[PDB]
RNA sequence: AAACUUUCAACAACGGAUCUCUUGGUUCUCGCAUCGAUGAAGAACGCAGCGAAAUGCGAUACGUAAUGUGAAUUGCAGAAUUCCGUGAAUCAUCGAAUCUUUGAACGCACAUUGCGCCCCUUGGUAUUCCAGGGGGCAUGCCUGUUUGAGCGUCAUUU
RNA sequence: CGUGGAGGUCAGUGACGAAGCCUAGACCGUAAGGUCGGGUCGAACGGCCUCUAGUGCAGAUCUUGGUGGUAGUAGCAAAUAUUCAAAUGAGAACUUUGAAGACUGAAGUGGGGAAAGGUUCCACGUCAACAGCAGUUGGACGUGGGUUAGUCGAUCCUAAGAGAUGGGGAAGCUCCGUUUCAAAGGCCUGAUUUUAUGCAGGCCACCAUCGAAAGGGAAUCCGGUUAAGAUUCCGGAACCUGG
RNA sequence: GUCGAAUUUGGGUAUAGGGGCGAAAGACUAAUCGAACCAUCUAGUAGCUGGUUCCUGCCGAAGUUUCCCUCAGGAUAGCAG
RNA sequence: AUAUUGGCGAGAGACCGAUAGCGAACAAGUACAGUGAUGGAAAGAUGAAAAGAACUUUGAAAAGAGAGUGAAAAAGUACGUGAAAUUGUUGAAAGGGAAGGGCAUUUGAUCAGACAU
RNA sequence: UUGACCUCAAAUCAGGUAGGAGUACCCGCUGAACUUAAGCAUAUCAAUAAGCGGAGGAAAAGAAACCAACCGGGAUUGCCUUAGUAACGGCGAGUGAAGCGGCAAAAGCUCAAAUUUGAAAUCUGGUACCUUCGGUGCCCGAGUUGUAAUUUGGAGAGGG
């Protein structure tokens, strides 16, 4: 149909649908479905082969829809390193680093 | 040929664009696409 | 004759662009056609799909929903 | 400004706002002055829209003014 | 589009060049449209026919008869010899139509529906609603993405049971409607009707403005 | 007997068909009322630290302001130095701005960036000559204002 | 018999591999066709009952794309015109240098220009392409440089001519008229003046303006300079214009 | 052939389509001329040419009648399904 | 007042699926042609992800051979699929001016069934 | 010598005004041929294409100088009908619209012509709920002034 202005939007709703779900524990003890997946947090790699693999979410390249995570990095046999570009709804949010205005969103 | 700035100004244009690819662009985390594509020649097609 | 040893001989014009489009277009001796026929300009058409498209300067006109409907 | 704009809003005079944007303007030119490898530029560009939020802010605060 | 590639300002070349009394255009560069349009036989030119809006998009049929035939397929509801063929699966009780008590006009929630108008024992069926293959033809990039077979069909008096509503497959009505698609769509004869209130004790009401008929004698 | 030649095998090879793909197109239907002398449509010429173009923009030049979003990165993560809890290039924004040289084009022109006239203010320092920044001089009509025109014509102390 | 698509139903087929493609491999139809196997690839697809139409190819000197026989063939033949040796290079018939031999032999193959060309100019780097053999070479490709005015020229003048306005024709785009139709057009010296502005008087449709890089036409020359400019830059020596 | 005169030629200007220009040929008028070029009317028209796509099964021909500005068309009978 | 349709806005379709579909899925009214008015195209798809391939071979060098990346390089930015014309190679077979059918068979090659337990 | 009345101007002197654009679709003007007639003029094509000048959210039309038999009906607009019919026509080829009927949407109204010659109008100033060139006031000042109010289908009465 549409599904362009999906794979043609602006990160002023490209990070809303670049989302994640929350930790089980926190799932209960904060209590909310998910969220606009954030930078200073941390998850772990729910159902990709890079799998229950964990660390914190470095960056998250919206202009190329797929968020980063710190730790997990695809390795050169050619003596160098490079990310590993992950799809974030399919992750899961360890915890969040929680600040004041994602902090009142939490509604 | 003492020309005129009207013809000045584009003359000199012709030489401003006149030059290859750019290179950087050729890596834009998204396409791109390869080749000046427009191509003035000075021996091709021609000006005015 | 009338052919090759003749067209070699190209050397005057039926330009000088213009001021407004500017494809080659003032008949020097003449002055003024092939668009904008300055003066009058008006653009000077007829029934041929021409385009004389382009881009504005205006669309902002998507104000409207805003004009003196959020102008004031 | 630099800023702010919420800072150069307010509010010193024309003749005051005035060496500011002849500062960074002093600023943007040395600034080019370099021209020397990179470039970056990187606060050409900065010193540059700066340039800017001066000169419009500076345009503002004469112009409520007319409409009085 | 009627523009329909009659776009072009082309023109035939006078028979004397090989090349055939086809439109040409052009020159220069390149090759086309220096070619040979403005024709069916050419590339990028009219249709034969070429449609249109104007065709005969719509049609016609008439009362008498399409009554003739809401009614033929009402009567598919039961007889069920057919009713089985005709797709949903049954065993269903001993009772053809089959009806529901009139609380079902009340229900405001699905699975005390769904799961109720399953006891009823249209389980069997209300699965079958759930071998759900992906289409075929390039339909799909157009969308209708689906194929799913029919299903069951609870007709009406008072709401919609809309908690029947995301029911996979099972549609509602109300009594005085029912196009004579649904009442066998498939358009083959059968559906299942789970019935309800005055539903199967007052469908007919007949009239209308007159109707029925029908004459065969001993359908043997 | 080979070479050659045809033929059919498999492997490559020329070529880009068939299959499936769709941020197009095409036709439907349903809301909606907006350009410009308050300078439009269109055109040039330019503007990124790095850019040819498509795109956006105008010497405040891929953008200023202002909002809410934002809450965290943009030209999103090309690289790159890049910079961030006092809000970053994204959306919306048109209750702000900037909007070169133009075009209904406009003081005269305009195959040129050519040629005048006012007013204000700076240097040469006598306003009247030469150079700098600011503001300005089209036409047709509408309406009033304000001066003067005829033996159109009235009346007055001569 | 076969096709795109639509309603249905077969709880049909399928990443353990759906289409499509490849088989002097197998079997069914008298045949349209159909079904396996095997090889092959990658995400879709079919049987049956019906519905629908842009539903079947060998041609139409048919459209468009692609190929081949012709065939390594035709062909690469305008000035006597070329040679030795170094050197540089992975490689010299062809690049540079040296020497030799010969031309164009001042109505040139030399020294500037026009008009047109836009950077071909210069330096540096280097050969996929292009050059029609070749290439180290180029006008080629890549990155950078270079166009310096009171005296040169354009700018002003008028030429045929083009052309707004006083107006007049035309439904109208517009046509027609610069020599036969208020207020004129302004300017000028003196002027009512302490710096506005009448006035004394004069010339008065000046019938706008555009139109020459060969016509008309203020005023520069010598020497030096560069990778590439130059009657300019710079040295000295000048003349014109306005104040 | 002619080669100082009806010379040769640059630039500028003027004449544009049934209109130009022409020491006249139907010449020339951007390789275009017994009426340029571009687009549109416009898929112009076509009693004439060309092609007109998958199987088998059945039945199975006309050229002759009459009226037409019909002579290559058509009507009309007659043949067929 | 369905009284009239392609600029804003938004729904949708037994519509086309890249020689179809607007000419334009793409830096398309572009490249490019014509003094001029006008005329005006070809052109989509490695993957899930660049993970886009760091000895040795001349390298003029370009590449090659192994290597390594991947679910696969029968995915190498000449990138899914890769028919055909058509070309190479291997393999067989046949040829006294020519092409290739049709009926029967010889020979060679190859295949199915019938398995009778 | 000094005021006006009046036609005429000139003002950068005040303030607005237009001029261009533009897919569709609306108001006009202006106008082909190709075409069919198996010829070709009539005519068809067609009040069509091209050309030109004007709008809008629609536009245009609209309170009848109508339709009509009696019967009567009652502004436009649109639709279904009327109707391929009345007519028009080398009465050939072809043209071919109306008006009591059912729908859709519903609205009706103001001038000129009549008196007490205007106490009605533009401005520009001061101030004003409205914060600077500005929605409207008031008072005042120049200017306008054959253009202040009842009356216009039906008459309201118009006057008494």
């Amino acid at each position: 149909k549409a599904r362009k202005a999906y794979f043609t939007a602006p990160s002023s709703q490209r990070r809303v649908l670049l989302s994640a779900p929350l930790s089980k524990e926190l799932r209960a003890q904060y209590g909310i479905k998910a969220l606009p997946i954030r930078r200073d947090d941390e998850v772990l790699v729910v159902r990709g082969s890079k799998k229950g693999q964990e660390g914190k979410i470095s960056s998250v390249y919206r202009l190329k829809f797929a968020v980063q995570v710190d730790k997990v990095t695809k390795e050169k046999v050619n003596g160098a390193s490079v990310p590993i570009n992950l799809h974030p709804s399919k992750l899961v949010i360890t915890k969040l680093h929680l600040d004041k205005d994602r902090k009142a969103l939490i509604q | 040929a003492q020309k005129s700035f009207r013809i000045k100004q584009k003359m000199a244009k012709a030489k401003k664009q006149n030059r290859p690819l750019p290179q950087w662009i050729r890596l834009r985390t998204n396409n791109t696409i390869r080749y000046n594509a427009k191509r003035r020649n000075w021996r091709r097609t021609k000006m005015n | 004759g009338k052919g090759t040893p003749s067209f070699g001989k190209r050397h005057n014009k039926s330009h000088t662009l213009c001021n407004r489009c500017g494809r080659r277009s003032f008949h020097v001796q003449k002055k003024t056609c092939s668009s904008c026929g300055y003066p009058a300009a008006k653009t000077r058409s007829y029934n041929w799909g021409a385009k004389a498209k382009r881009r504005h300067t205006t669309g902002t006109g998507r104000m409207r929903y805003l004009k003196h409907v959020s102008r004031r | 400004m630099a800023g702010v704009k919420a800072y150069e809003l307010r509010t010193k005079s024309k003749e005051q706002l005035a060496s500011q944007l002849v500062d960074l303007k002093k600023e943007l030119a040395e600034l080019k002055v370099q021209k020397l490898s990179r470039p970056s530029l990187p606060k050409i560009k900065t010193v540059r829209k700066s340039i800017a939020c001066v000169l419009t802010v500076i345009n503002e605060q004469q112009r409520e003014a007319v409409r009085q | 589009s009627e523009k329909a590639g009659h776009q072009t300002s082309a023109e035939s070349w006078g028979t004397g060049r090989a090349v055939a009394r086809i439109p040409r255009v052009g020159g220069g560069g390149t090759g086309r449209s220096g070619q040979g349009a403005f024709g069916n036989m050419c590339r990028g030119g009219r249709m034969f026919a070429p449609t249109k809006t104007w065709r005969k998009w719509n049609v016609k049929v008439n009362h008498n008869e399409k009554r003739y035939a809401t009614a033929s397929a009402i009567a598919a509801t039961a007889v069920a010899s057919l009713v089985l063929a005709r797709g949903h699966r049954v065993e269903k009780i001993p009772e053809i139509p089959l009806v529901v008590s009139t609380d079902l006009e009340s229900i405001q929630k699905t699975k005390e529906a769904v799961a109720a108008l399953k006891a009823v024992g249209a389980h069997s069926d209300l699965l079958k609603v759930l071998k759900s293959k992906l289409r075929a033809g390039k339909g799909k990039y157009r969308n209708r993405r689906w194929r799913r077979g029919p299903l069951v069909v609870y007709a009406e008096d008072n709401g919609i049971v809309k908690a029947l509503r995301n029911v996979p497959g099972v549609e509602t009505a109300n009594v005085a409607s029912l196009n004579l698609l649904q009442l066998a769509p498939g358009a083959h004869l059968g559906r299942f009707v789970i019935w309800t209130e005055a539903a199967f004790t007052k469908l007919d009401q007949v009239w209308g403005s007159e109707t029925v008929a029908s004459s065969k004698v001993g359908y043997t």
